[PDB]
Formats: C-alpha cells, structure tokens, sequence
C-alpha cells in the first residue's frame, strides 16, 4: 500500500488575515505582494495533486472488459473482479478498503476543491488494467491486446523465472488452489486486522492536524491588546488601533507563511511517492520484471491494482 | 532491412516536421524559466513598499526626519526587506531540490536507455525499447526512443501439448498453433509456421496430465536419411 | 444556461448527454470544449473508446507485422 495524493485544498490571503475590514486591508495592502505568492503556490499544488492520480492510473488506450463467462483453467478471479450487483462498480476488496478509512467544515476563508476524477472513473480504470492483463497477458502495453488462454500466459511467466512450462502444466490444480487460497487469506486478513492501512490514514491525520493548527491561530493575543480585531477597532482610537493591528497582521501571516511551507515539503514527498507507485504500475502490472525485491518478496510472476481513498494498492 | 530503413527515415522526417511546426511541446522546459524570471521580477518589484513606514525609499526618510525615529522606521524597513528575503531564499531551495530529482531521473535515462538496451517495459518509451539518442536544449536533454510495436493480428487455435506415441510434446520456444487443418510451432512475436519436429520440442512423461492436448504427428529427421 | 455541477455553478454553456475526451477540465469529473451552433458545451468525461477482447480458451493472435516509432522525451 503506498499513497498516491493528498486533500486539493486552497486557502484565500485577504479573507483569511483580517477578513471584513476595510482599515485592515489598506494596512495589508502596504505589504507588497505577500498575498498573492501563497495562493500561486497552493494553486500548483492542487494541479499537482490531479496531475498524480492523471499520470498514475490513465496509462490504458482503450477500455477493455472481460468476457461474461469465466473460464480461466481453475483460477478464480471473483474477489478482485467488479461486481456489478454492488451499486458502484468496485470490487469486494476495494469495499474492504473504502470500509476501512474513517473521515471543510471551517469557513474562514480555506475550502476544498473536488478531485478532477471520481472515485467511479479510477474503479474503472483499475478495472480496464485488470481486465487487459487478466486476458491480454502483458502485449498490451506495447500495442494491440492480443487475446491468450491464461493457462498459457502462466506459462510464458513461469519460463520467465528459470522453470520449465511442464511444471506448471502437470500441476495445474494444485497451483490453482493455492492461489484461490491464498486470495481468501489475504481478503481474510484485510478484513480482520484494523492497522494494515496506516500508510494513508497518516497523511489525512497530518492535513487535518495542519489545518487544525492553522485555525486556532486565529486566537493568539501576539502582543496586541486582544485578538478581537472588532473589540480594538471598536474600543481604541486609530492613532493606536493602527499600531495594535500591525501586530496582529505580521503574527497571522507568519503563521499563513508556515502552513505554506509545510504544505509545499509535504506535496514534494507525495509526488515522489507517487512517482514510485506509477513506475511501479508500469513494470510489475504492465509485465514481468527482473527487479529483486521490487513487485514482491521472492520471484515475480504478476500483480493486481486496486483502487483505495488516496493511493492505490498492489496484489503481487 | 530496406523496409525498416524507410520507416526509421520517414519517423525522423516526421518528428523533425512535428517539432518544426508546433511550438507547444517544449513545456516542461519554458516553465523553469518563466518560474525563475516571476520570481526573481517579484523580489525585484518588492524593493518599492512601506511595510508601514512613511516611504519606500530610505533616502528621503533619512534626509527628512530625526535620527531618533528615523531610526525606527528603518528598522521597519530592514524587517520587511530581510523577509521578502528569506521567503525568495526558501523558494529558490524547494525549486532547486525538484530539478535535481529530475536530473538523476535523466542520467539514469541517459545511462540506460542510451548506452544500452532495457528491458524496463514503458521506461524509454512506448512498445518494445530498440535504442535511444541524445539532443541538447537549452537547460535540458531531449530523448529520441527508437522502439518497435506489432502492426498486424491473426486469428489461431492453439494447444498446451501434443501427444505423438503417448508422450507430451512442448515446444523448445514458441507457441502451436493451426490454420484449421494443419499445425505448426511459431515464435511468439513474429508469425513464421514451421514443421513440427523433435529439434523444436523436448518430451516430458505421458499425456494423459496435460488438460486440452490434441494429438497430431511429429516429424523425424533421422529415419528418411538412414533409409537411404 | 445556468448549470449546477458538483464543484459549483457554471453559466454560459449548456449541457450535454454525450461525452468526449476532455479539453478543459472543470471537475468532478465535468469538463467543457467549444464545438463546431458555435457554442460552449459542458460534458462528463469519457475514459476511452470501449473494447471487450474475444478471449476463448484455444484462440491465439500472433501479429504478423511489425513499424518503428519514434518517440520524443
Ligand atoms: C470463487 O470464489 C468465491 C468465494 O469468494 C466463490 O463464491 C462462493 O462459492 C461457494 C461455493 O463455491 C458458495 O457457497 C458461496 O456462497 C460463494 N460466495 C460468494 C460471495 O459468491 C465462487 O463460487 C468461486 N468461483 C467459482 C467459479 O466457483
Ligand atoms: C493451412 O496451411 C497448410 C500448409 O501450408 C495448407 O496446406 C497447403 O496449402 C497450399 C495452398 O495454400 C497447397 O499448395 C499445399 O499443397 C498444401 N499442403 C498441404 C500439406 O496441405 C492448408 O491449405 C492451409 N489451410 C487453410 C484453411 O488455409
Ligand atoms: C489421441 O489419439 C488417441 C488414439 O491414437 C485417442 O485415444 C483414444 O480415445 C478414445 C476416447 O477417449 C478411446 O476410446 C480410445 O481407446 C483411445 N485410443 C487409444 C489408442 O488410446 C485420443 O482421443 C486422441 N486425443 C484426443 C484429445 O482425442
Ligand atoms: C508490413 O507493413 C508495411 C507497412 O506498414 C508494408 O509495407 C507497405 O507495402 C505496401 C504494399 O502492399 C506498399 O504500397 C507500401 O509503400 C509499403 N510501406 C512502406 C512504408 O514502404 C508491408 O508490405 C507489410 N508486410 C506484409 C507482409 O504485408
Ligand atoms: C478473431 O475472432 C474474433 C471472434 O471470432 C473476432 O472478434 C476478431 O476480430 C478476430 N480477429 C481478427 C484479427 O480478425
Ligand atoms: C473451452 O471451453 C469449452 C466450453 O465452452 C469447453 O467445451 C472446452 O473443452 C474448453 N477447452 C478445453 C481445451 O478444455
Ligand atoms: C438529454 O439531455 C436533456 C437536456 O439536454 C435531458 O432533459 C434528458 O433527460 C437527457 N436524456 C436522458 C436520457 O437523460
């Protein structure tokens, strides 16, 4: 399991500082342009975040699907294939993984903007991805899907690895049930254990930390008289309350200024993060690789995606 | 060979067309200067600001007012300007970590994809890898990736295994395949029937394990030499 | 032309029942282009062209035929 994109979020400069007052933003408005940086900076990174999901998963020319029988020589694909008895389009697993994650509300000028792609629109690419390499084997990623019993593509996969096709081909059934069992096992064992998807919880709890923080901000003294920009303008005479709110800005912006920082190292990693899940996407899924301890412990032979709030998960 | 000649040609006269005529596909290269020039225009333009202080030019404060509280103003200004500072500072440090990440992306392209051939699949370009060539650009490189894609599909019968004398054949490397009627071994990625025979396939036990063999005759390239 | 997406409100284009490849993105996976009428349509996405491969478990397909590309980085 590994992320792939963190909550589009953008916060207003203006608003967010001194929102409703004309005094305070004359005052703002001496500082140069501190107000619009910020918002550049959390524009990109939005755009980033929708260039990630865009560049992981759209790697498909076309829309495959499987044929209505199953028929794959004893391997049963049931627990990762969509259901379409299930309202939206996912599969038992990917119910497993969206039951799994618990958890905008504030309005004081940050707000959320919706992913450019549904969750609906990534089942269904995943869906695609899995359908190809489930029938087309590995060829469709070069060119044209070229239809092959998967009996067969096993075959071609275990040649991959040193081991000669009769092996597998006298000892189809047993190969067979261990698959199906250790399918079972892992949807078993995703059911059970409550910690198996830290890896993304971590980043939601760490926006929502942030924002959190980043709010109860606004109620910090910073040396003025109080932090009721109301009560100041409304209780002293300009002469002061000018020099009073001067405080009150320099505090609110250093804070802005902090969260910005924060925000751009923690969207530099996630965008590493999910440049690895993309090449990962691209040779384990997409073929068989070589690659020691890349797409799994011990030899290789393929891998299943699936969709998961934020990020995507692999079955080598 | 005359016939991959023509395409290799024709694929470098189209992309050298492609880059001549659309000025759009040099992005990832126009951003870092753009990025760099808006931001070293926005520190530039950040000089002329009061930050609070009277005026925005030191010059005419100190050549107007007291020391005593002149002072104070400067003092404002130097806090305003040391900021913008350091706000540029912590910018250019981020950005300057981004482009290395993608500089050790491009030497390893450059290593591999250039200086040998990779098996990587969709790492230097889209089908199967051939080779790739260098180019230099202003603050970057430009990868051209000769690689090779299937054009043309057919429609075969195939089968695991084949029984002969009640052993199972398989095939050395490749795949059976039939035209209806007949059956030949063929490699994976080229249709080329040939005769099947046993320098083509190896035997390994009965064939009564095997699921969905069909049995046909293997040829043998001794008996017709040792019968003359 | 008042439309009501789910990332806000959009008022100049109309909507429409097809879908395309998107031209320029809105969100929630609503995008627009400007057709041709001559106006400004809004539309959902389209993933791609659908396709469902014949597979049956004894058919093969071996391409007989092969063209370079070259592509840029
Ligand atoms: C693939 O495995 C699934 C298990 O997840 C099978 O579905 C179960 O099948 C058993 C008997 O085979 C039934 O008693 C259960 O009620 C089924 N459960 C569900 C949720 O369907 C499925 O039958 C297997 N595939 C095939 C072709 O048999
Ligand atoms: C399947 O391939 C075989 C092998 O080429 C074909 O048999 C030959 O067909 C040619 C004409 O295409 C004849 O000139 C040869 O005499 C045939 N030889 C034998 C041994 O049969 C066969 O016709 C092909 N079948 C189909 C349906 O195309
Ligand atoms: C392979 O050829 C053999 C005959 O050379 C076929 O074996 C016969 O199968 C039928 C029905 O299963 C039996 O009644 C006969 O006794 C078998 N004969 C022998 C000599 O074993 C076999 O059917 C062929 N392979 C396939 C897939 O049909
Ligand atoms: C494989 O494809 C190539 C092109 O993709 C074919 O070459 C063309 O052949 C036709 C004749 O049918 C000529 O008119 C074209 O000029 C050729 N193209 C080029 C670029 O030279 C080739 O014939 C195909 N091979 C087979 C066996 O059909
Ligand atoms: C192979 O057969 C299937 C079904 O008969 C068909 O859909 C497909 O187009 C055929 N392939 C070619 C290359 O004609
Ligand atoms: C392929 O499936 C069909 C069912 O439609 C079955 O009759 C046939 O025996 C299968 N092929 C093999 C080689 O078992
Ligand atoms: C087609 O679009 C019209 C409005 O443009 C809408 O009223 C109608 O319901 C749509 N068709 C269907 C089948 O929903």
């Amino acid at each position: 399991i590994l992320p792939v994109s963190m909550t589009k979020t953008s916060v207003d400069c203006t608003m967010y500082i001194c929102g409703d007052s004309t005094e305070c933003s004359n005052l703002l408005l001496q500082y140069g342009s501190f107000c619009t940086q910020l918002n550049r900076a959390l524009t990109g990174i939005a755009v980033e975040q929708d260039k990630n999901t865009q560049e992981v998963f759209a790697q498909v020319k076309q829309i495959y699907k499987t044929p209505p029988i199953k028929d794959f020589g004893g391997f049963n694909f049931s627990q990762i294939l969509p259901d379409p008895s299930k309202p939206s389009k996912r599969s038992f697993i990917e119910d497993l993984l969206f039951n799994k994650v618990t958890l905008a509300q504030k309005f004081n000028g940050l707000t959320v903007l919706p992913p450019l792609l549904t969750d609906e629109m990534i089942a269904q690419y995943t869906s695609a991805l899995l359908a190809g390499t489930i029938t087309s084997g590995w060829t469709f990623g070069a060119g044209a899907a070229l239809q092959i019993p998967f009996a067969m593509q096993m075959a071609y996969r275990f040649n991959g690895i040193g081991v000669t096709q009769n092996v597998l081909y006298e000892n189809q059934k047993l190969i067979a049930n261990q698959f199906n069992s250790a399918i079972g096992k892992i949807q078993d064992s995703l059911s059970s254990t409550a910690s198996a998807l830290g890896k993304l919880q971590d980043v939601v709890n760490q926006n929502a930390q942030a924002l959190n923080t980043l709010v109860k901000q606004l109620s910090s003294n910073f040396g003025a008289i109080s932090s009721v920009l109301n009560d100041i303008l409304s209780r002293l005479d300009p002469p002061e309350a000018e020099v009073q709110i001067d405080r009150l800005i320099t505090g609110r912006l250093q804070s802005l200024q902090t969260y910005v920082t924060q925000q751009l190292i923690r969207a530099a990693e996630i965008r590493a993060s999910a440049n690895l899940a993309a090449t990962k996407m691209s040779e384990c899924v997409l073929g068989q690789s070589k690659r020691v301890d890349f797409c799994g412990k011990g030899y290789h032979l393929m891998s299943f995606p699936q969709s998961a709030p934020h990020g995507v998960v692999f079955l080598h | 060979q005359k016939l991959i000649a023509n395409q290799f040609n024709s694929a470098i006269g189209k992309i050298q067309d492609s880059l001549s005529s659309t000025a759009s596909a040099l992005g990832k290269l126009q951003d870092v200067v753009n990025q760099n020039a808006q931001a070293l225009n926005t520190l530039v333009k950040q000089l002329s600001s009061n930050f609070g202080a009277i005026s925005s030019v030191l010059n005419d404060i100190l050549s107007r007012l007291d020391p005593p509280e002149a002072e104070v103003q400067i003092d404002r200004l130097i806090t305003g300007r040391l900021q913008s500072l350091q706000t540029y500072v912590t910018q250019q440090l981020i950005r300057a970590a981004e482009i290395r990440a993608s500089a050790n992306l491009a030497a390893t392209k450059m290593s591999e994809c250039v200086l040998g051939q990779s098996k990587r699949v969709d790492f230097c370009g889209k089908g199967y890898h051939l080779m790739s060539f260098p180019q230099s650009a202003p603050h970057g490189v430009v990868f051209l990736h000769v690689t090779y894609v299937p054009a043309q599909e057919k429609n075969f019968t195939t089968a695991p295994a084949i029984c002969h004398d009640g052993k199972a054949h398989f095939p050395r490397e490749g795949v059976f395949v039939s035209n209806g009627t007949h059956w030949f071994v063929t490699q994976r990625n080229f249709y080329e029937p040939q005769i099947i025979t046993t320098d083509n396939t190896f035997v390994s036990g009965n064939c009564d394990v095997v699921i969905g063999i069909v049995n046909n005759t293997v040829y043998d390239p001794l008996q017709p030499e040792l019968d003359s | 032309n008042v439309f009501q997406t789910r990332a806000g409100c959009l008022i100049g284009a109309e909507h429409v029942n097809n879908s395309y490849e998107c031209d320029i993105p809105i969100g929630a996976g609503i995008c627009a282009s400007y057709q041709t009428s001559q106006s400004i349509i809004a539309y959902t996405m389209s993933l791609g062209a659908e396709n469902s491969v014949a597979y049956s478990n004894n058919s093969i397909a071996i391409p007989t035929n092969f063209t370079i590309s070259v592509t840029t980085e």
